[PDB]
């Protein structure tokens, strides 16, 4: 009866994932500017 | 016997700190000392635009090897720079380990010949039912 | 201080730190300290800071003072004599039942075993007793290799990484090469002496190379958990702590014999074997007990807090624990009822309230 | 205690109210041992002993008029109180002492107190550099300038361009000369987290007469003073000096709790006043944030006593009792009940590091002098 029953992980990495999807989602633009920059000098 | 019960708090952190925990204003004056770095080895190098591409910043960061010396001088700035660098190292290690260290700051009370609870205060309403034997 | 005189026999030469005169004494103070010799009442010179006290008496009340060692030392308990069975006190206060006496002037802590018959004064310095323990060097000098590691098992790892680095070698087919890359790898260090051209070797380096990252992070964070935890230093803490009250027949610590606090624990029911304890190893002066204490020999003694207090600042060799306990302060002993009595206390009273004893106290002690 | 009828009305009542605590202890333990009775009652004139044009406002003056033997409470040997009556030989020390709260958490950085700029790194420094350079001299069987950035970066970090390598010795000995320098990181590190661990709040004035407390608008910051009127330390501070005590009127506010309450955030960071009382409201402090800077110092090292009459056949009698409950260790007890604090005996930043930088940065300004004689030729 009284008793029967007993009773370095993903919490660094959101923060982490949100900040590398923003520096990748935006590399193609900054590396489009660069290729313009450099065909208009 | 007679105890006491007491809730918990389940979450202790977020293990995503920045280094605004360290400090906000020591990030922005870090931020600025790297700047001001990189300018005076930019500086004293006068390669040129290319060696100011990698010359330190990188190298301040990790082992790039795209820095172009231009003068000993720049190789004992350099060595200054790493120094620097591993100092900033060491600090931040023994920042972080006392985070750790500090962590789950309250106490749980030993039971009531500890004065603590005993002490009255103005945040504990602890108490039993009305009538009982206690 | 008792520092015999000059030569000629007159006290001189003694300056302060700030530059002052220094007040010394003459008194008959007998050289044959030791219990039985020849006796030799050689007035010799004396001083410190009860010295001073009495001579801020004189200037302030007009007495005519002969101060001479006592011949016993004892501080004064009750004692039933050889072979008898009355009852009778012994040491400075053994004298007060006696001839001269008079006057008592030592450091004396305020004492019911004593006050039956006498009376003291107001105190003038509040301390009391703890206990002292000879010291020994700190071992957190990281001299040694794998000392806070395993040694065996550093052993253990690197054969495991000799025999990683054979194994990458038999799949080198270079494998000069490819131990050179494995053995750089091991400290990031990038020397590029090993590219074998198979991906599954550049894969298996890969994965050894966080292998040892990895290695190296647990035996860093191992030495540096030994090096952080390490505080092997406990000393018994009050009297109810147990290894205090546990009589150990290895280690003894003892007090000073018949002085005092003799009566204090003989006395008490609670104690009780640390006296029995003491009876046997309590010895029968200040200094030779403090010297034998750093001398490997005593581990622990108990005895006034600021003496002890003082004997250790003076010298860095030992600490003294424990919170003061028995608190009480020195007051200076009289005989029967002079009328001197009122005028000490509101003197040592002025003086204390006006800030000379501050003075004092914090030039000589 | 007699209560004036409301506060116009000179008439009045004697209420009651039951009273208890250490003192109340202790007069109940002796009252049993000496085997007397005792109709004890409450003072409401004045308070404490000090003539006003030899008038003492009741306390002691009750004694010496005659009107009751024995009077026990908060009591503060003095001189003037010496000699109006009779004392009981004391079993508490306390006197004088500051009680100055800080703003907030107050530490040591100790920024510059790494174990460098001494003898103990630099010799080893010094040893491992001449081997270093003695072994790739012997494995050099320019140069030199290589030497000294392989020097310079396997020391610190290898994040630099200074690779380099001639032979198979020349790579075992920078593989020694590395696991070296990363051991020596990981001690530095250690030891500077074992240095995080300890923690160094000493001392802010270490005087009761030190600097500021003598003419505290010279000073610059006037400390409060917020004494208490006919007290027992005003006697005593002015006694010793009026260059407090010309700054001692200038306040003056309440009682010892309020004041407290003021200091912790309202005008205030510093208070004078008696040592066991400040000892007691500091222990049970809410957060800690009120603990006198003075270690425990105190001017006024006295002691307690009872209020008896000039003569009255009680002082023997009270003394050997007294003595009794010292030595066979009861109020130890009654303490240890009564008088303990809450904490009281149980217990990468911006400035943290900030003036090193500076060092850095002089140090930085030596290396452009150095440019002059790279200018030179």
């Amino acid at each position: 009866w009284v008793r029967y029953q007993e009773c370095l992980t993903f919490e660094n990495m959101a923060g982490v994932f949100m900040l590398v999807a923003g520096g990748i989602v935006a590399g193609i633009f900054l590396i489009f500017i660069e290729i313009a920059y450099k065909r208009h000098k | 016997g007679l105890t006491i019960l007491v809730k918990k708090e389940i979450p202790r952190s977020t293990l995503d700190s920045f280094m605004q925990p360290f400090q906000s204003t020591l990030w922005l004056l870090v931020g600025l000392s790297v700047h001001v770095v990189a300018v005076m080895l930019y500086l004293l190098d006068r390669t040129l635009s290319s060696a100011m591409w990698f010359s330190w910043g990188v190298l301040l960061n990790s082992g790039i090897g795209e820095g172009a010396p231009r003068s000993f001088s720049a190789r004992i700035l350099g060595m200054v720079w790493a120094g620097f660098a591993m100092i900033i190292v060491a600090s931040y290690t023994a920042n972080l380990a006392a985070f750790l260290v500090l962590d789950r700051p309250e106490e749980r009370i030993t039971g009531i010949n500890d004065p603590r609870l005993r002490n009255p205060s103005d945040k504990f309403i602890y108490a039993t039912v009305k009538q009982s034997s206690v | 201080y008792v520092k015999p005189t000059l030569s000629d026999g007159t006290c001189k030469e003694e300056f302060t730190v700030n530059g002052d005169p220094v007040k010394k004494v003459i008194c008959t103070g007998p050289n044959d300290t030791s219990p039985g010799s020849p006796r030799h009442t050689v007035p010799q010179c004396c001083y410190g800071f009860c010295i001073d006290l009495l001579i801020k008496l004189a200037r302030t009340m007009n007495f005519t003072y002969e101060v001479h060692l006592v011949a016993d030392g004892k501080f004064g308990t009750q004692e039933r004599v050889n072979n008898s069975n009355k009852k009778e006190w012994n040491g400075m206060m053994g004298e007060l039942l006696s001839g001269q006496a008079d006057m008592i002037v030592a450091p004396l802590t305020i004492n019911n075993e004593r006050a039956q018959y006498i009376e003291f004064s107001k105190p003038f310095k509040y301390q009391g007793l703890t206990i002292l323990v000879k010291k020994e060097i700190p071992r957190s000098t990281l001299d040694s290799f794998m000392q806070p590691f395993q040694s065996t098992l550093w052993l253990l790892v690197g054969l495991s990484v000799h025999v990683v680095a054979v194994m990458l070698y038999l799949l080198d087919r270079t494998l000069s090469s490819a131990m050179w890359f494995s053995w750089g790898v091991l400290l990031n260090s990038g020397i590029g002496e090993g590219a074998p051209r198979s991906f599954s070797a550049r894969i298996l380096g890969m994965v050894w190379a966080g292998f040892a990252m990895i290695i190296v992070a647990s035996y860093t964070a191992n030495l540096a958990a030994f090096l952080v935890l390490d505080r092997p230093e406990e000393r018994i803490t009050g009297i109810n702590d147990p290894r205090l009250r546990n009589p150990s027949d290895k280690f003894i610590y003892a007090t000073v014999k018949q002085s005092s606090v003799d009566i204090y624990f003989r006395r008490q029911v609670e104690l009780s074997t640390m006296y029995r304890h003491m009876e046997k190893h309590n010895y029968e002066s200040a200094a030779e007990a403090i010297q034998a204490v750093r001398d490997n020999k005593l581990h622990a003694f108990i005895w006034d807090s600021a003496v002890l207090e003082f004997e250790a600042s003076q010298k860095c060799d030992l600490v003294t624990t424990g919170e003061l306990f028995f608190r009480s302060g020195f007051g200076i002993g009289m005989r029967k009822d002079s009328p001197w009595k009122q005028n000490v206390s509101l003197s040592i009273l002025k003086s204390h309230e006006n800030g000379f004893m501050e003075d004092l106290d914090k030039t000589w002690v | 205690k007699f209560v004036k009828i409301n506060n116009s009305t000179n008439e009045g009542m004697n209420v009651k109210k039951c009273c208890k605590g250490f003192c109340i202890d202790i007069l109940k333990k002796l009252s049993r041992t000496v085997k007397f009775t005792y109709d004890l009652y409450l003072v409401t004139n004045g308070k404490h002993g000090k003539k006003v044009n030899n008038v003492w406002n009741g306390m002691i003056g009750e004694v010496v008029y005659q009107r009751a033997v024995m009077a026990v409470g908060s009591l503060t040997i003095n001189e003037e109180r010496s000699e109006v009556v009779d004392f009981s030989v004391p079993f508490v020390e306390t006197g004088i002492s500051v009680m100055v709260s800080r703003s907030n958490g107050t530490v040591s950085p100790s920024a510059f107190l790494e174990p460098f700029s001494a003898s103990v790194w630099v010799m080893m420094f010094v040893m491992l550099l001449i081997v270093s350079a003695i072994a790739v001299f012997v494995f050099e069987y320019f140069t030199i300038g290589k030497a000294i950035w392989l020097l310079w970066g396997l020391v610190f970090n290898n994040s630099v361009p200074v690779q380099n390598p001639k032979g198979t010795t020349s790579k075992i000995m920078v593989s020694v000369w590395a696991f070296f320098a990363v051991i020596f990181l990981a001690s530095y590190t250690a030891n500077l987290a074992a240095f995080m661990i300890q923690e160094e709040f000493v001392d802010q004035v270490t005087g009761l007469s030190d600097k500021k407390f003598q003419r505290p608008h010279d000073y610059s910051p006037p400390f409060r003073f917020g004494t208490v009127p006919n007290g027992s330390t005003e006697r005593n501070i002015r006694n010793n000096y009026p260059y407090m005590h010309q700054y001692m009127t200038k306040f003056n506010q309440k009682g010892v709790e309020d004041a407290l309450v003021s200091l912790k955030t309202g005008k205030l960071d510093a208070f004078i006043y008696d040592a066991a009382v400040l000892n007691y409201k500091a222990g049970r402090d809410e957060g800690c944030k009120l603990v006198t800077i003075g270690s425990g110092y105190i001017f006024a090292t006295t002691g307690y006593g009872i209020a008896l009459q000039k003569g009255s056949p009680w002082k023997r009698q009270i003394d050997l009792a007294l003595l009794q409950f010292v030595g066979d260790g009861e109020m130890e007890e009654l303490e240890t009940l009564w008088l303990t604090g809450i904490c009281h005996n149980e217990k990468l930043d911006i400035d943290n590091m900030a003036g090193v930088f500076y060092m850095l940065a002089a140090a930085m300004a030596l290396s452009l002098i150095t440019f002059i004689w790279e200018h030179l030729f």
